[PDB]
RNA sequence: AUGAGCAGGUUGAAGGUUGAGUAACAUCAACUGGAGGACCGAACCGACUCUCGUUGAAACGAUAGCGGAUGACUUGUGAUU
RNA sequence: UGAGUAACGCUUGGGAGUGAGAAUCUCCCAAACCGAUUGACUAAGGUUUCCUGGACCAGGGUCGUCCUUCCAGGGUUAGUCUGGACCUAAGCUGAGGCUGAAAAGCGUAGGCGAUGGACAACAGGUUAAUAUUCCUGUACUUACAGUUAGACUGAUGGAGUGACAAAGAAGGUUUUCCACCCCCAUAAUUGGAUUUGGGGAUAAAUCAUAAGGUGGUACAAUAGGCAAAUCCGUUGUGCAUAACAUUGAGUGAUGAUGUCGAGUGAAAGUAGCGAAGGUGGUAUUAAUCAUGCUUUCAAGAAAAGCUUCUAGGGUUAAUCUAGCUGUAACCAGUACCGAGAACGAACACACGUAGUCAAGGAGAGGAUCCUAAGGUUAGCGAGUGAACUAUAGCCAAGGAACUCUGCAAAUUAACCCCGUAAGUUAGCGAGAAGGGGUGCUUAUGUAAAAGUAAGCCGCAGUGAAGAACGAGGGGGGACUGUUUAACUAAAACACAACUCUAUGCCAAACCGUAAGGUGAUGUAUAUGGGGUGACACCUGCCCAGUGCUGGAAGGU
């Protein structure tokens, strides 16, 4: 049938990418707090 | 003239009537020109961000709107001639072509009364009073056929610019300003009496007279079909709700938004245009 | 229950009983599953009776049993039958081939057995 | 041009079969800090000599080991097909 | 907003041309027209039903039919709430 | 523990080899069907899963000598292709700015952004690759500069163009098919005979030739597109009726002494060789003409681009064009799978989906069955014919007696010829009902045919497969359609339309707070809300109260 997820990566590096959370202050403190996570798995291309 | 033919269909029936659009006009095929085309896209309804702003938008046929020009004061007095009197899809009256002398054509809202090749030209003088001819308001008698008439100074024409909508003079005042009007609607106001005003009654008489038939042809004129408020939760709409239907109960049910709507005082009164009325479908003022 | 395979039928029989006679035509010695000897001996012995009347007749029949093979091709197999391998096996009445029981399968035990024929 | 942007030749069978064609066919794993032109130009320099046609491929980072105890990825390497003039050839 | 697509068979409409016809209308004949929230009927859509599956490949399924299937049509893409 | 329980996640045979070891690996040949799909192009994606050799710690629902598994190594080539360097659509941002405690929302110029616009090569070949990407040939374009020659052009701005729906129809166009020939091959025992299979084409590019098509074309003056006009707008004369601007299928020759070809086919079906390389009708077929044309309304983008106008000017020249020559064509992609075991779906999942094309036989047609091409072994099997359980095939006899029930099943079904009732708002009813026939051969038959006559056969003649079981009565709902993803899909919802009300521009309203936007680029024959809810006639008493509206005195 109709899948909940797609493997779009176009449309998932247009919602959740870099420069979309960049754009926004919000977005960079999102990852100032994974950086406080201390993640593997940052942006799409830090993934 | 309106006509509804059986249509052969063999689950139900509709009461779709359609005009001629013949038999009043050139051949029927829709010819476009490139000189005055702006389109017009359907709204849906929604803010500048995505929200709702209006209700059931949508469903009609994109359209590319004739560019109709009404400020009449880039060229008048200059010889003209009409061209080709058409509809306008994103209107409900036929506009036509007009070519002033120095050789320039657009269009203008046609009235009811006028046959193609006979001049017309607007001036800002006393002249014919010929349905289609403008005029500034100083110079007009009482009781003439008037439509699509401005409320400022050349801030363009908005009332009586439906089909088969006009209004009638009633005079110019004692004191000599604001010319008093017959307003549609059963209203009675006083424009400015300088204001640029054309003559006649807008076309299409007969608009009141077609009918959708089937609930397509609705939705494809831009209608959404939608649920009545009382089927409905009791939030969203507050007189939805109830098991089994359960009609409304109280006086002059609410809107969506929970407001009376029935014979409510709802205007602005408090407007500029509230101090020059004599009749407002109701008392004097 | 719903699309799955087959399985076994009496039409499956009777093709996978054509295609061992057309093999251990092929071939005469055969080391197959003992079951399908014991359900083919019915046709491989009325073959052998009914091919020793050796006319067209019993070629039209017998093409019936046969199949096209890279060792042979089925006309020469009628050929060399019909001029020597049916009308020896005249002497007995009767007991045509012997399937003697081998040992079981590697993968799912299914009793092996050796296919031969001597008059 | 910059002429870093050449690393290495790569040489196997496969490489005998271009490079004893008519068109003295020859791979090079270069640095792809440089384009075509700029490629061409760098070849231009390290000896002096044209190239006849200069094609570009690139191997993205593959993983390297496959399943082991350190796995990983590879390298980012350009595959630069590099023609001599088909008379002329290098003796390295 | 931008695109693409929906076999075929049907039935045969509004309209219109000529004529009969009437003082003129009116009425009809021949002819064209090829539309119908028209019909089947495909792909396809959805799932009305009989049954099965009942830690099933199945977190919505298996066949058989079924209501449609050129329109109140679907979809593809992006965007927007 | 439950315990070897249920299961092995849509399916084979034989022989032989390797291998110590074979249902599971492969070599040969079998079988099975799909075949509008089990094809191919493939889009996206996963991105190495693609390949060679070695073995298969792990896994393969068993198996494993083997696998998308691992190990080592390796594979993807674009002057013309896609998208970049061109463009805009939805939409988004947005300095100097409206603007909101801060933070922020809004939006101008600007700047992004396809799902669309515009753009120069074909066939064949190769190897473990993959390739219009690399190459054989024939090409073509773009600029770059030089050169010569013609030699006034023309934006940044204006104008034309780009720049337009769905739907139908019949013309032309080449095909296709067939009649038919050529060539290759063909020569047959089992009864009878010399018979059947296949092929026959050749591109980009060039020109010649474009059947035709569209739709006005020379002159005068112009009242105007910020400014600028000769371009356009613009009214007459004139050619009108066709000159003309434009354009286009198709045909032929180069390409091509080539490819290819029925095929032949050595140490591999490979190295090599390679005939026919066609005629006429065509009631089928199909796509170029075609951006054609038409019917209708619910009336169908801009930007880039091309040219022109004056501009801007230069004219000891610029610019454009022509030729010639040199030069060059930069960014990422080119593997593989790719409606599924390489996407996801928890997965070797019996699961679902992007586009495009998709043969022969009958058939209206993608219905139907079997085959052409392609492709195949759905990762457990074997013995057996107990109960029970799924699926079927069968059932005589009654023919709804069972059920809460005509649930299930069943007669029904394709074609041809009829005929069809009352009622109807005149559309329907209506596959109405109900019936007749469909086979073969010999002829009549037209062009195949539809049909007709004579003879013959069956137990029946879509002799297989693909096809409605009705009629009437009552209730609601008119109705085609949407709905509770995922228990019950309708007499629910929607609804055309009716009725009432409200709403006149900085409209009311709505969102937001404003900003701002929709409303709306609308304008009382417009919109919203509140009731109804094919069609017809009505909507009876009551304003007590309140709701809403109004008012003027007055008590407050």
């Amino acid at each position: 049938m109709k899948r909940t997820y797609q493997p779009s990566k176009l449309k998932r590096a247009k919602t959740h990418g870099f420069l979309a959370r960049m754009a926004t202050a919000s977005g960079r403190k999102v990852l100032k707090l994974r950086r406080k996570k201390q993640r593997a798995q940052l942006t799409v291309s830090s993934e | 003239p309106i006509k509804k033919i059986i249509s052969r269909s063999n689950s139900g029936i509709h009461h779709s009537t359609v005009i001629d659009y013949k038999k009043l006009l050139t051949t029927n095929k829709n010819k476009p020109e490139k000189s005055l085309l702006v389109t017009l896209k359907k709204h849906g309804g929604r803010n500048n961000q995505g929200k709702i702003t209006v209700r059931h938008q949508g469903g009609r046929n994109k359209r590319k709107y004739r560019i109709i020009d009404f400020k009449r004061t880039h060229y008048d007095n200059i010889e003209a001639t009409v061209k080709s009197i058409e509809y306008d899809p994103n209107r409900s009256c036929f506009v036509s072509l007009i070519t002033y002398a120095n050789g320039a054509k657009s269009y203008i809202i046609s009235p009811d009364g006028i046959k193609v090749g006979d001049k017309i030209l607007a001036s800002e003088h006393p002249i014919d009073i010929k349905p289609g001819f403008s005029m500034p308001l100083a110079f007009i008698p009482e009781g003439t056929q008037v439509h699509n008439i401005e409320l400022h100074p050349k801030g363009g024409g908005q009332i009586a610019r439906s089909a088969g909508s006009y209004a009638r003079i009633l005079g110019q005042d004692e004191t000599g300003k604001y010319v008093i009007l017959q307003l549609l609607s059963g209203e009675t106001r006083k424009f400015l009496k300088e204001c640029r005003a054309t003559v006649g009654v807008v076309s299409n008489l007969d608009h009141n007279l077609v009918v959708i038939g089937k609930a397509g042809r609705n939705r494809h004129r831009g209608i959404r079909p939608t649920v009545r408020g009382s089927a409905m939760n009791p939030n969203d709409h507050p007189h939805g709700g109830g098991e089994g239907r359960s009609p409304v109960g109280r006086d002059a049910p609410r809107t969506p938004w929970g407001k009376r709507h029935m014979g409510v005082k709802t205007r602005n009164m408090k407007k500029a245009s509230t101090n020059l009325i004599i009749r407002n479908r109701k008392g004097e003022q | 229950s719903y699309i799955n395979k087959p399985g076994k039928t009496s039409a499956w029989r009777v093709m996978t009983v054509r295609q061992q006679v057309s093999a251990v035509l092929a071939y005469g010695k055969i080391e197959t599953t003992l079951k399908k000897a014991k359900n083919t001996q019915k046709r491989l012995d009325k073959l052998i009776t009914l091919a020793k009347v050796d006319n067209f007749n019993n070629r039209r029949q017998v093409k019936k049993w046969l199949l096209n093979t890279n060792l042979f091709d089925v006309d020469q197999l009628m050929d060399h039958l019909f001029s020597k391998v049916a009308p020896k096996y005249e002497k007995t009445p009767g007991g045509y081939s012997r399937v003697l029981k081998l040992g079981p399968r590697r993968g799912d035990a299914t009793e092996m057995a050796i296919l031969q024929l001597t008059d | 041009d910059v002429t870093n942007v050449l690393l290495k030749p790569v040489l196997t069978e496969k490489v005998y079969f271009n490079q004893m064609g008519e068109t003295k066919k020859y791979v090079f794993v270069v640095n792809p800090k440089a384009s075509k032109t700029r490629v061409k130009l760098a070849f231009e320099l390290v000896y002096g000599i044209k190239p006849l046609k200069v094609n570009t491929l690139i191997r993205k980072p593959t993983t390297i080991r496959g399943g082991s105890r350190f796995p990983g990825l590879s390298k980012l390497e350009k595959l630069a097909v590099i023609t001599l003039p088909k008379g002329i050839a290098i003796s390295v």
